[PDB]
RNA sequence: UCGAACCACCUAGUAGCUGGUUCACAUCGAAGUUUCCCUCAGGAUAGCUGGUGCUAGUAGAAGUAUUGUGCGGUAAAGCAAAUGAUUAGAGGGACCUAUUCUCAAACUUUAAAUGUGCAAACAAACCGUGCCUUAGCCAACUGCAAGGCCGGAAAGAAAAGAAUUAGAGGCACCAAGUGGGCCUUCUUCGGUAAGCGGAGCAGGCGAUGCGGAAUGAACCGCUUAGGGAUAUGUGGCGUCAAAACUUAUGGGCUCAUUCUCGAUACGUGAAAAGGGUUGGUGGAUUCCACCGGCCCCGAAAAUGGAUGACGCU
RNA sequence: CGGGUAAACGGCGGGAGUAACUAUGACUCUCUUAAGGUAGCCAAAUGCCUCGUCUUCCAAUUAGAGACGCGCAUGAAUGGA
RNA sequence: GGGCGGCAUAUCUGUUACACGACAACGCAGGUGUCCUAAGGCGAGCUCAGUGGGAAUCUCACGUAGAACACAAGCGUAAAAGCUUGCUUGAUUAACGAUUUCCAGUACGAAUCGAGACUGCGAAAGCAAGGCCAGCGAUCCUUUGCGAAGAAUAGGAAAUAUGAACAAAUCAUACCAGAGGUGUCAGAAUAAUUACCACAGGGAUAACUGGCUUGUGGCGGCCAAGCGUUCAUAGCGACGUCGCUUUUUGAUCCUUCGAUGUCGGCUCUUCCUAACCUAGCGCCGCAGAAGACGCUAAGGGUUGGAUUGUUCACC
RNA sequence: GAGUACGACCACACUUGAGUGAAAACACCAUAUCCCGUCCGAUUUGUGAAGUUAAGCACUCACAGGCUCAGUUAGUACUGAGGUCAGUGAUGACUCGGGAACCCUGAGUGCCGUACUCC
RNA sequence: GCGCGGACAGUAGAGCAGGGGAUCCCCGUGCUUGGCGAGUCCGCGCACCA
């Protein structure tokens, strides 16, 4: 009996197709502060500092920076609750989440209108359910109907 | 049996564009763009030395994701500006090309008239003041895929910076003149270097010859007159670094449409099909 | 296993307070004394009649031990103790080859 | 003996191949995948014939070999050697296990098989046209040595081609099939201009 | 009385084992799983349960969606892609070159469904280049980091299918029984197989009757204070037996002789193969081949017997 | 350490060739032990194969007796005959 | 079932495993108790396995890694994570910092992110507190290392503490960190036999009947290469394939362990048919006689003896 | 319209063949007294400028191979939910939903920054 | 673990494998580290609380 530390590792540890390497610049150069939102996720090219493989594809909030390192708070269900598990990676297993983009987004547009109808502009016109009723002027109607041939073509041989 | 068949282009994955080009060796660089991750991505400058076959290239850096930012640049063929004229690719060249962009960054950055550096230069070492008064300006020494040899043009370009006002970390290990045996440096080898007493010294010797040194034997360079030339030079450069060189058509070629190539495949199918 | 004869490693103590030369002696456990309180215990237990009164371990299964260096700065006389791997042969050899 | 086959008729394991995991596997009893003259043009034979298979079922290679010599005794006494081709389809890759309950009970190699599909070609015959009742009772003989439901049908491709049995003449007449051996591939108008390729 | 006599006593010896364990009804209500143990017929330990409550009662909620954003290599697919297995020809005995017959739990380029993290405005976030503080970063800074303070604004989250809630969150304390399970549905591993042995997910029985499948722990229906009325579910409506007192002003098909044709969901009587009747497809001049339906043959066991019985055409 | 002692406890071998037909093997080479089962006895209350093979006993004998011995695993006061 | 065997007893890959994580079998294929002063650390150069052309190993092109990285496997890696080489000891110390894996969210083992010291390498950015991920160990006991000197009028910021009337020197303890080991690896100090046997229990578990299964045994079909002078089928029937039966044995462990009397024979009754004889009937290679094969048929019948406990056997 | 240096993404950028290239660069290049390193100034290091676009490099071409994005394959394969569904069974269809892959075919063949320089 | 004897006799000789002449003679051959103290392997006889 066999449980090591990357037991049944073999297709989650491993780079995709042609997509080997080692980590990029981009990687190095992105700022990572105590409070982001960043998805923990392994880069089997590194081997340092990497995570268990139960965090690879889990979200959680950034509460320590070290100069080489980042701790992340994962939430992880046992039993009957879910502990927040403080993890140590190197900052190559982490990247910068966009869970909360949509509602960046919506926060953002928010202001945007606010600020318009504080200095009286036009709103932007709303938009209008596809789903209403209407008339249908068609451009081509053509019979719906199985014929021959679809039984005769679907046999092979 | 073939090697470069079907399936070796398939599973075939290309190395970085820099890397095949042979430029960029992304290890080092990797390293050298590397910080701290608690300096939450503060400045950081790499000074770049490029020498070419006929020219010398000095930039700050600072790595960007969109692309790196050079800040300020200087240029070995931009010296006779400043007197010197031959040589533009020798150690006392590499050394003035280092000094201007030591004080073309200083005073682009308003730090001028307080780092100084060594106004004359003697050759000696000084160790850098860093944060590992006010500090100086810092960048750190990318050679790129250059031998990193005892005496070699980039560790001048180092030094011409070093006397120029920069704090850019360095040991005085690969200065000419340094011996390994003694673990010591020879400040006096390094400064005729860096005037350029070894040139004068071939240049000699080259006359008493009776295709080297040709341009500088169409002009009267006589071997005497070089060094109160890079003196001067570097007093020139002291004085006023802004100073450079004194100062649509179209040969690109008509890529055919696909329609049109596909034209000319179709009527040679018809020409060779009429023809046979 | 092959181990330097003389290590060069950080003192720790305020005469050097630095990395400088140590000898190596191997760690050996000395004689066990006829006086210490366990063995004054045992002997007292063992004495009259009942046999054996503590139990005689068996069932060896290490085939190695664990080597231990003594470290000893030529500046100071203080000792060092170091822990190496299990090894089947321990060896202060000066080739190195 | 041989413990009977439809004691591994239910299937139902992934697969076990012969491989460095497994070892001690006897060859299949079946060897020769190709009866009649397999150096026949693919001219030679229009019509083509096919067993299929109607079930999911594994059939062992002993079967293989039966339907085989069968359906190649059957065509040499009602007709000739030189004027069909037939191959055999499904190989058996998959490995049966014996047990010689208990504990310890994971069995050792003792045969061969071939897992096989509904709708799964198994046998195809490329003939002419004049000996087509002699393809089909042959057909019908050899399939009377299989497990499970097999149906005969008439293949409307030309032989072991990709080509339509009625389309084959006038393409081959237009220049546009490159004959190599039993099957023929439709020249595409693509790649470099050869000598071939022009049409 | 003897592989260690008898009598009294230590001795009510100890027993993780077997047997027993005395009133009512009321509110709730399990577990056969985890980790450790000379542990496997037993304990500790967490979980499941009860009793206490504490706390500002709608709060820091969710075995469910949606939208946004991450994770994945199983089903499928592939061998004309890498690694392995594999049949045959063709072009330059073998080698090569283009493919072709077949394919893998310990192969894979690709790649679902079902899933699984995070977010979706009240201790938060946003705005001000607002102030203070710092032995933090930066060459410095009015830049970056961190903690605060002072304010402003907040569809309190629009519109576009743009959620819903028999939607008060938190926090403790003290304890019981369990720690032999078993069945079913999909997924399955070992086995020829088993009412066999082992797992995953979920519902069950165990602990639960009631209605129904004649009968059955587990199937179908429905789950339960004790009573009426009405209406259903599953299942039925020739008698047994409530219901077509054998309904229709519905269409077809089916004949069966000692095994009884059929009326058998689970499930509890069958195949390869073949032939009365009445359907279909494709040809030839009514017959030729082929494919269905129902029936028949293939179809042999021991007390007399079983669509539940009679019987029904 | 060195001697003695079996009517002390006990123990007591194989494979690889050979004689004018076939056999089996007096003979020989070898590997080998502390010694290699001697005199006897036997499918015996001891023989797996086995209901051994031959003779005799009967109409017919997995029984009985007499022989034979490649003796799973007979045998000498663990006394043999 | 137990015993014998094995280790599924501590533990690592791949698969089992069902695209998060988790997941069992005496499931599958393999590993582990070591080994390494370099096989650790760092810098720099270089490119590997294989091919092809050429010189009575050397050369030039190709070469996505098809090599190598101690050892099983998976993953990863090409101006390197491989090879060579230069100098090094970060394989040290590390204020009881935090964390992951196992998980009770306890230890142990292995990891991860750090802070300080002193350093190695490097021009530098940097990289290193072992060789990534398996390679290991509680209490008590034993044993080793650390608490250098020199200072203080007085226990302080800085002097190890105690042996209880107290002082010196021994000696013995103590506080921290390690070593010596428990492989049943959360850690007793352990040989057999019982048919002379005993107890508490167990149908949680074997041996006998019954039940499921039917591999094995038994009995049949289909197809048709052949055998039959010829001729597939009078008779039989390879190689394939589909059944049936519980008259064999195996597999299981459901019932019974506060007890279901256990082989054979004898005696006696009944049932089944897959028919030996007896009644009818087809068919043959059926001249007759004798027979073969099949069909309906279980109404009736189916012996006496030698050896053997036998059932079987065979005379 | 280009070039160089540093680059981000890392083939629409790669590979193989051919063709063209203004200026300035880039590079081939010339050479070893010095710094430095080699068996070998081959590589590397220093110093240089007589020549050349021959190669590198940049752009063009190929009914080129790969690669990228589409379509076709195909509502097919597979699959979540359901039945006292069909079938002896293997399996299959149906009902409410989700929905591929290869083969093949169409198009395409890098792009975005910082500085400096040439038309 | 504690003690002994030995790496043939020793304070470098002896036995003897291979060498010339008639079994004789002659060439050869042979535990560590330190200024007589401290380690490695065989045996013996003795100790056994993690
Ligand atoms: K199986
Ligand atoms: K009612
Ligand atoms: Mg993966
Ligand atoms: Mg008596
Ligand atoms: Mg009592
Ligand atoms: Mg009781
Ligand atoms: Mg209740
Ligand atoms: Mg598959
Ligand atoms: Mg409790
Ligand atoms: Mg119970
Ligand atoms: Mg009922
Ligand atoms: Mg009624
Ligand atoms: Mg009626
Ligand atoms: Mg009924
Ligand atoms: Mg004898
Ligand atoms: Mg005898
Ligand atoms: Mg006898
Ligand atoms: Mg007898
Ligand atoms: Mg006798
Ligand atoms: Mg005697
Ligand atoms: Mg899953
Ligand atoms: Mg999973
Ligand atoms: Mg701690
Ligand atoms: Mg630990
Ligand atoms: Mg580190
Ligand atoms: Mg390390
Ligand atoms: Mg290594
Ligand atoms: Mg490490
Ligand atoms: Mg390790
Ligand atoms: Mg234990
Ligand atoms: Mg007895
Ligand atoms: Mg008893
Ligand atoms: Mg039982
Ligand atoms: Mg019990
Ligand atoms: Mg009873
Ligand atoms: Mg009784
Ligand atoms: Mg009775
Ligand atoms: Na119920
Ligand atoms: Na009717
Ligand atoms: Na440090
Ligand atoms: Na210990
Ligand atoms: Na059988
Ligand atoms: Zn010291």
């Amino acid at each position: 009996h066999s449980y090591g530390y990357k037991s049944g590792t073999r297709h989650l540890f491993a780079k995709k197709f042609r997509k080997h390497g080692v980590p990029s610049v981009s990687t190095i150069l992105t700022n990572i502060k105590v409070g982001d939102y960043v998805d923990v996720v392994a880069d089997s090219a590194v081997r340092e500092g990497m995570p268990h493989k139960y965090y690879h594809g889990r979200t959680g909030i950034v509460w320590n920076v070290t100069p080489r390192g980042v701790g992340v708070i994962i939430n992880k269900p046992v039993r009957t609750r879910t502990l927040r598990k403080r993890i140590c990676v190197r900052f190559e297993h982490v990247r910068k989440s966009r869970c909360q983009e949509a509602f960046k987004a919506k926060e953002h547009q928010f202001q945007a209108y606010l600020a318009a109808k504080k200095a009286g502009k036009a709103l932007p016109p709303l938009q209008k359910s596809s789903r209403l009723g209407g008339i249908v002027r068609p451009k081509n109607v053509e019979v719906l109907a199985r014929r021959v041939a679809d039984y005769e073509a679907m046999v092979p041989y | 049996k073939v090697v470069k068949n079907k399936a070796y282009f398939k599973r075939f994955q290309v190395k970085y564009r820099r890397r095949r080009e042979g430029k960029t060796d992304y290890h080092a660089r990797r390293q050298m763009v590397l910080q701290d991750k608690t300096k939450f991505g503060s400045p950081k400058y790499r000074l770049v030395v490029r020498i070419t076959n006929k020219d010398i290239i000095a930039q700050i850096v600072q790595a960007k994701i969109v692309g790196d930012e050079v800040v300020m640049a200087a240029y070995a063929h931009e010296l006779p500006a400043f007197g010197i004229e031959h040589g533009l690719t020798n150690y006392a060249a590499a050394y003035a090309t280092g000094l201007l962009l030591a004080r073309r960054t200083l005073a682009k950055l308003g730090i001028a008239d307080k780092f100084q550096g060594a106004k004359e230069a003697d050759g000696s070492y000084s160790a850098v003041r860093t944060k590992k008064e006010r500090f100086p300006f810092k960048a750190i020494l990318d050679v790129g895929l250059a031998r990193t040899t005892t005496g070699a043009r980039v560790f001048g370009v180092l030094k011409g910076a070093v006397d120029g006002g920069m704090a850019v970390p360095h040991r005085p290990n690969r200065f000419p003149g340094y011996n390994k045996e003694k673990s010591s440096l020879d400040a006096k080898v390094h400064r005729d270097r860096i005037f350029g007493k070894h040139v004068a010294d071939y240049l000699k010797q080259v006359k008493e010859e009776a295709v080297q040194f040709s341009k500088y034997m169409a002009a009267k360079v006589l071997p005497e007159s070089i060094e109160g030339m890079y003196k001067k030079a570097h007093a020139a450069i002291r004085a006023d670094p802004s100073k450079s060189l004194p100062k649509h058509k179209s040969y690109k070629t008509k890529k055919l449409s696909g329609a049109e190539k596909r034209a000319a495949a179709k009527a040679k199918v018809a020409a060779i099909r009429e023809r046979l | 296993v092959n181990y330097p004869k003389k290590k060069v490693m950080h003192c720790g103590d305020a005469r050097c307070n630095a990395h400088k030369s140590f000898k190596v002696v191997q760690y050996k456990a000395g004689k066990a004394r006829l006086f210490a309180r366990g063995k004054r215990r045992y002997d007292r237990k063992q004495s009259g009649y009942g046999g054996q009164t503590k139990p005689v371990f068996h069932k060896k299964a290490k085939t190695t031990k664990k080597i231990v260096l003594k470290l000893q700065c030529s500046g100071c006389k203080s000792i060092r103790q170091v822990v190496l791997k299990r090894t089947k042969h321990f060896e202060l050899n000066d080739k190195k080859k | 003996a041989r413990r009977p086959s439809r004691c591994y008729r239910f299937c139902k394991n992934k697969p076990y191949p012969k491989s460095r995991f497994c070892r001690g596997v006897p060859d299949p009893k079946i060897r020769n995948f190709d009866i009649g003259r397999r150096r026949a043009t693919v001219d030679e034979f229009p019509v083509c014939i096919h067993v299929v298979s109607r079930e999911l079922e594994q059939i062992a290679s002993e079967a293989l070999e039966a339907a085989r010599i069968q359906a190649n005794k059957y065509m040499v006494k009602r007709a000739n050697k030189d004027v069909f081709h037939m191959r055999t389809r499904a190989h058996p890759f998959h490995v049966l296990r014996i047990n010689k309950g208990m504990r310890g009970a994971f069995g050792k190699p003792n045969g061969v098989c071939a897992r096989v599909r509904i709708g799964q070609i198994l046998l195809s015959m490329r003939t002419k046209e004049a000996y087509v009742p002699q393809a089909f009772e042959a057909l019908r003989r050899a399939k009377m040595k299989f497990p499970g439901r097999q149906i005969i049908v008439m293949s409307k491709y030309w032989g072991f081609t990709n080509i339509l049995r009625t389309e084959y003449e006038a393409l081959r007449d237009a220049g546009k099939l490159e004959q190599r051996g039993t099957h023929c591939k439709l020249i595409a108008p693509k790649g470099k201009i050869t000598m071939r390729n022009v049409m």
